[PDB]
């Protein structure tokens, strides 16, 4: 009736075209053979294609294809000319192709500039919703406002430095070398548990639900409940210090020093599978409840089946660290001390893209992030890249620190549909430590 | 060649 | 074994059963409703001639749909002028025919994909019934890229 409504009442009459004339249902059919590029070049014909083009089912169809899930309903409104009925679906996949596009080629508006751990190390950076948090071997983390750039609360507490974290909307989790973990209220800055058990650093962590895993230098992992601050289990097998760990509420994975993967139930505190493979340190983990992929010195990495502690793949090509990987929907994406990212197939093995070419990181890749367009690297070169994940060709540098070959660096990076956070520092004060925040909404 | 930051060892 | 259809301007039909049973339509009234011969008052002789051709072509074509690539004999069939193709899209509603309705309206699809909204007018007909202001809105709104 959208339709109904607005036919019965511009009196779009006498046109002597095709789909005009057709019923509304059989040109509603017609136009769904189409791709959105096509729509909208069809909605800008007539008066009458306007208004069949903007049928709201179509779109919405449209954006389940794209995994767009919510319509979204503007207000400023006029009734500008005779009216219109705007489908909320269309106006969804405009917003986020323009999103798209601004990231791709969009002018790129000055970041906030959020200033703190000063003369120290961004060891961990966590993003959610409006809250950024930092966390750093200054002993502290910072929460922040993404859409301010204000400091909201200071985490003092530590007294040795931040190392690890976690944060789940208002719930942060912080891990340092004073041998604790500790679970705060982001709002109010409380510190509202110690978790004592570890004698060495907490190295990594994994939260999921009410439950997070730790892993230490000490060479043990524990679970904690972060409701009540106990710790319910002690993971006791590995031999050197445990670097990484993932947990998806079922079974822990922990990589170490000890070139080892394990496999446990935590329940009953056993190791269920001691992933044997790895001639060298293991250092990042992934993990999505079927499989494992760890990363290591070896310069493999290593994919594994949870289940049967098998071998499935073991990809080969980086020349240095994996520093950090990203897994979604049997697609990971690999940054590596060689300065190279890749993306790979982990049910088939193959590397389908190996980022690099004349605008390749210059250094080691820090961090990384990605989504089913982009891939977003950052390095000690100090910028931050985006790259088209399906062509694996460069677009272009989102962030080119100037201090970039003197010192400057870009620790790591998140993003959300709509921003980018950067931790940013020196080791030898040529940049000052801060958080750069870059927006790409567009208006609406 | 370069690694990431890491803790201090004791 | 056959049966009898009567187009709207009196022509009588004699098609194989299997053939027939395609239309939904004609099926119902076939065999729930018992029509003989079947009465189809918005279906002439001449498109119900290209309707009967396009299913005896596809008798066994067990669809299957395969939306995605317009075959070679359909696209062949359909070199047809806009008219008939108006037609065979409104007797395939009528007659309901999956596979003839989706064919044809890919067809129509085509022919506007990926054209530019100028090139979509010389090809349908279509004035710009737009004023000066509603033009530069429906633009801006449509904006592909920048």
């Amino acid at each position: 009736t959208q339709v109904k409504h607005m036919m019965q009442v511009i009196e779009p009459q006498f046109q002597r075209d095709f789909i005009s004339l057709l019923p509304k249902e059989l040109a509603l059919y017609v136009l769904s053979f189409l791709e959105p590029k096509d729509l909208l070049q069809a909605a800008q014909t007539c008066r009458y294609w306007r208004i069949l083009a903007e049928d709201n089912l179509l779109w919405r169809e449209k954006c389940k294809e794209e995994g767009i899930d919510e319509p979204l309903h503007i207000k400023r409104r006029k009734v500008i000319k005779p009216g219109f009925i705007h489908s909320p679906w269309k106006s969804a996949y405009i917003r986020q192709h323009r999103i798209d596009t601004n990231w791709r080629r969009g002018e790129l508006k000055s970041p906030k500039v959020l200033k703190g751990h000063d003369d120290h190390v961004i060891t961990c950076l966590q993003f959610c919703g409006n809250r950024i948090v930092s966390g750093s071997d200054d002993n502290t983390l910072k929460v922040w406002s993404a859409v301010t750039g204000k400091c909201l609360r200071t985490l003092v507490g530590h007294t040795g430095g931040v190392w690890s974290s976690q944060m789940r909307d208002n719930i942060i989790i912080s891990g340092s070398t004073d041998r604790t973990l500790k679970v705060w209220n982001a709002e109010t800055g409380e510190c509202i548990h110690t978790l004592y058990g570890h004698t060495s650093t907490v190295r990594c962590m994994h939260l999921h639900e009410k439950r997070v895993v730790s892993g230490s230098r000490d060479a043990t992992l524990r679970v904690w409940d972060i409701e009540t601050g106990q710790c319910l289990h002690v993971l006791m097998g590995h031999v050197a210090a445990v670097r990484c760990v993932q947990y998806d509420g079922r079974r822990v994975v922990s990589g170490a020093y000890d070139f080892m993967v394990k496999v446990w139930d935590p329940e009953t505190e056993t190791c269920l599978h001691t992933l044997q493979g790895h001639t060298n340190r293991v250092y990042s983990l992934q993990f999505d409840g079927i499989h494992v992929v760890s990363g290591s010195l070896d310069t493999s990495i290593r994919v594994w089946d949870v289940e049967t502690g098998n071998c499935i793949h073991t990809l080969t090509g980086h020349q240095s660290l994996t520093s950090g990987m990203e897994l979604k929907d049997n697609i990971l994406v690999s940054g590596n001390a060689d300065s190279t990212v890749k993306i790979w197939d982990i049910k088939t093995g193959q590397c389908l893209q190996t980022l690099q070419g004349p605008n390749k990181h210059q250094s080691a890749v820090t961090c990384l992030q990605f989504n089913k367009n982009f891939v977003i690297t950052s390095s000690d070169d100090g910028t931050v890249k985006l790259w088209d994940l399906k062509t694996g060709e460069f677009i272009r540098n989102l962030v080119t620190l100037e201090s970039g070959g003197s010192g400057g660096v870009v620790w790591r990076i998140r993003a959300s549909n709509t921003k980018l956070v950067c931790a940013v520092g020196s080791r030898n004060g040529t940049e000052e430590t801060k958080l750069l925040v870059l927006d790409f909404d567009v208006d609406m | 060649p370069e690694v990431p930051p890491t803790p201090p060892g004791s | 074994a056959s049966i009898k259809l009567q187009s709207s301007d009196g022509e009588i039909f004699e098609v194989d059963v299997e053939i027939a049973k395609q239309s939904v339509t004609i099926k119902t009234m076939l065999e729930d409703l018992g029509m003989d011969p079947v009465p189809l008052p918005n279906v002439n002789a001449a498109i119900l001639k290209k309707v009967i051709q396009w299913c005896t072509h596809h008798k066994d074509d067990p669809g299957g749909s395969g939306t995605d690539d317009i075959p070679v004999w359909d696209q062949e069939f359909l070199k047809v002028d806009q008219g008939t193709l108006f037609e065979l899209i409104l007797a395939a509603n009528y007659l309901d025919i999956k596979g003839l309705l989706d064919v044809t309206c890919k067809t129509v699809a085509n022919m506007i994909k990926a054209k530019t909204p100028e090139e979509i007018r010389k090809t349908f007909n279509i004035k710009n019934d737009f004023t000066e202001e509603e033009e530069a809105q429906v633009r801006k709104e449509n904006q592909w890229c920048e």
